[PDB]
């Protein structure tokens, strides 16, 4: 539809909101892998006792 | 303040030629490069006199 230089602001504007959603996304990923490595651990330590 | 409208429609557009005539004292295009309007295709349009 535009012009390279018109289209950046949307491209900035629309790149800006997805990777910001994705990080999040992944921070959420980070603390499910922390708490579910936990639960795997004590699972470990259930199974060897 | 009685600003006429008309409708078209059923139809094929050559842009070109208006942007090429430079009769024209202001030709600005908001939400589009005046150049690509060779190259959509539209449910209708509205032109106001």
């Amino acid at each position: 539809r535009l012009d390279p230089p018109e289209a950046e602001v949307q491209i900035d504007r629309l790149i800006t909101g997805r990777l910001q959603s994705l990080q999040t996304y992944v921070t959420q990923q980070l603390i499910r892998a922390a708490e579910i490595r936990a639960s795997a651990n004590l699972a470990a330590t259930k199974m060897s006792e | 303040y009685a600003w006429n409208r008309k409708r078209i429609s059923n139809c094929v557009a050559d842009y070109s030629v208006l942007y090429n005539s430079a009769s024209f004292s202001t030709f600005k295009c908001y939400g589009v490069s005046p150049t690509k309007l060779n190259d959509l295709c539209f449910t209708n349009v509205y032109a106001d006199s």
